[PDB]
This record gives structure tokens, C-alpha cells and sequence, in this order.
């Protein structure tokens, strides 16, 4: 087994609107190795077959899945957009390609303000963002976005947007 | 706006 730098959770999120979100907010496991994120990646859906209105997230061990974490609180996430049309062809080796980024430590000194990654599963478009600890750090975020999208393979003209999450809950770079 | 984040707008 090869050690990650970092132990990560792996959260799922259901869209059942009988039920509380704490109810629906679910930790499936923790891994600090490539083995075990690999066994847990394989053992759950992908996103392309989750029911609309579902999320994913990987965070850091000990960081919430939620803005108001310490965390999250002054931070903000790189937004990828995704059409409809491009579920069957981007979304899955995308939000692995995400995973593999944060596993991977891939994002070289600033990879110490990455928090985590979530992607939305929705009818009107999917979404991935990986989550930064702090918005006011400009080179971090600005090493971060061009280094995600260059990973990701997107070209110049599908513009990639980094808001707060104070902005949110109501962009400030864009590569 | 209810979404794995931002759960004030889930209530
Ligand atoms: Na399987």
C-alpha cells in the first residue's frame, strides 16, 4: 500500500426531501493510501449514475463538508461547469481527474490550501469545484485554477470562475 | 440553493 501525503473523507449527500439534510448528509469512509482510495472509488456509484440532486465531496480529515467550517469559512471553490450533454463524457473522468489532483497533491506548495472537491448532479447541468481555505491568497488560488484546468484539459475559451463562499451564501479570478 | 456546502438552503 502507498501512503497519500494527507487522510481524506469521501461524503455523499441524497436528495430526499422527506428527511432532514443532516439525515441525508452521509462520511461513506476514509483512506490515506492509493489502494484504498482506488477499492473505495470502484465499491460506489459514479456521478453520471447518481439521481439528480445528489452530491459527492472529498475533504481533508477534520475539515466539514460545509462553508462555516474554519476551514472553508474565508475559502471559495474553482466552478466547472458541465451541460447536459456532456454527463456521459466528462463528468465521471472529471470528478476522478478532481480526486486524483487532491490525492496526488498535484497542485505543488499551495497544496496545503486546498480543502476539498465536490461535484453537484443536477437536471439543468452538473457541476465539479475544489474547495481553497482562503480567497484573499492570489497566488494559491491563481497556481491552483491553471493547474486544475490545465489537468482537466479544458480550452481557453470555457472560462473556469473562483468565488467565496461568503459571496455564495449571499468571481473574484478567472483562468 | 440547496446543495453539499451550503445546507442553510436545504432547510
Ligand atoms: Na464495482
Amino acid at each position: 500500500k502507498h501512503p497519500l501525503q494527507n487522510r481524506w473523507a469521501l461524503w455523499f449527500f441524497k436528495n430526499d426531501k422527506s428527511k432532514t439534510w443532516q439525515a441525508n448528509l452521509r462520511l461513506i469512509s476514509k483512506f490515506d493510501t492509493v489502494e484504498d482510495f482506488w477499492a473505495l472509488y470502484n465499491h460506489i456509484q459514479l456521478s453520471s449514475n447518481l439521481m439528480p440532486g445528489c452530491d459527492y465531496s472529498l475533504f481533508k480529515d477534520g475539515i466539514e463538508p460545509m462553508w462555516e467550517d474554519e476551514k472553508n469559512k474565508r475559502g471559495g471553490r474553482w466552478l466547472i461547469t458541465l451541460n447536459k450533454q456532456q454527463r456521459r463524457s466528462d463528468l465521471d473522468r472529471f470528478w476522478l481527474e478532481t480526486l486524483l489532483c487532491l490525492i496526488g497533491e498535484s497542485f505543488d506548495d499551495y497544496s496545503d490550501d486546498v480543502c476539498g472537491a465536490v461535484v453537484n448532479v443536477r437536471a439543468k447541468g452538473d457541476k465539479i469545484a475544489i474547495w481553497t481555505t482562503e480567497c484573499e491568497n492570489r497566488e494559491a488560488v491563481t497556481h491552483i485554477g491553471r493547474v486544475y484546468k490545465e489537468r482537466l484539459g479544458l480550452p481557453p475559451k470555457i472560462v473556469i470562475g473562483y468565488q467565496s463562499h461568503a459571496d455564495t451564501a449571499t468571481n473574484r479570478f478567472v483562468v | 440553493a440547496c446543495e453539499m456546502g451550503f445546507f442553510q438552503d436545504c432547510g
